[PDB]
């Protein structure tokens, strides 16, 4: 029982943080970049409007 | 002098409406990206808020870091490994999702 | 027309669906736009009639009909 | 590759990177190598590994 436990554990830690890790990253830059430029659309609106 | 000042100002105009363009774009797009991850990945595994105070270079470089780790991590399943390397093409970056 | 090009734009920018989007459909709560969807709404929709609206004109608007009212 | 822009040449790098540093666990000497020279502003240090 031990030995599957510990290779079904270690296998699926492996795979889960590698593939958030992979994933989350290519989101996060998404919304990141999104937001920036949002930001910056915003501060020329201002700007323009000024 | 307000006639020299009102042309930066028609240039920044043309600027504004490009970059307001490009944000509709993105908006557009965020949207299904989002309706994908909706299905319960977004709150603790695809979305990490903790990430937002960096730029595209570094998520990108540790993504592709992650990726050729991940890659031979996935050797074994046809069909999951296919789903990766295709969504490993960055323009389509929701595949990366339902991978 | 006017009245249906609303209804594609607060769609695709909030991801509602058409029938959601009334005409009272309000967006903060039937269509969940939140303060940067908001903004991104209205980005769009200015884009859509490339059209500008003033900053307090444009915040006013928080409603598909206040929406539409503004643009025709 | 001079007609690819800069984000896709550091895009294919780094995912060469990540794969020699799966690989690079048997030997010691690429495997130091790569921990000098995986810094960006080192790119001589890269070549030498
Ligand atoms: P959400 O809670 O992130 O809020 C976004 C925002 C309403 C603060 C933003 O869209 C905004 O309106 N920022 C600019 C405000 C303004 O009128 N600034 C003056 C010109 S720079």
């Amino acid at each position: 029982a031990i030995r599957v436990t510990q290779s079904d554990r270690d296998l699926f830690k492996h795979l889960i943080t590698e593939a958030t890790s992979y994933v989350s990253a290519d989101y996060m830059r998404h919304a990141n970049e999104r937001r920036t430029h949002l930001d910056e659309a915003l501060a020329l609106r201002g700007e323009l409007f000024g | 002098e307000m006639e020299n000042v009102q042309k930066k100002l028609r240039k920044l105009e043309r600027d504004y409406y490009q970059i307001r363009e490009q944000v509709v774009s993105a908006k557009a797009g965020w949207c299904a990206v989002m309706r994908m991850v909706k299905d319960n990945g977004v709150e603790r595994r695809l979305h990490r808020r903790e990430l937002a105070y960096m730029e595209g270079g570094a998520l990108r470089s540790m993504s592709d870091k992650a990726l050729g780790a991940l890659r031979l991590a996935v050797a074994d399943n046809e069909h999951l490994r296919d789903a990766l390397r295709l969504s490993e093409d960055p323009k389509r970056p929701e595949r990366k999702v339902q991978f | 027309t006017i009245e249906e090009r609303v209804k594609k734009i607060i769609g695709e920018q909030l991801g509602v669906k058409q029938e959601e989007v009334t005409n009272n459909a309000s967006f903060v709560e039937d269509l969940g736009a939140d303060s940067l969807d908001t903004v991104e709404l209205v980005m769009a929709l200015e884009e859509e009639f490339d059209t500008e609206i003033p900053d307090e004109e444009a915040e006013k608007i928080t409603t598909v009909q206040a929406a539409i009212d503004y643009i025709n």
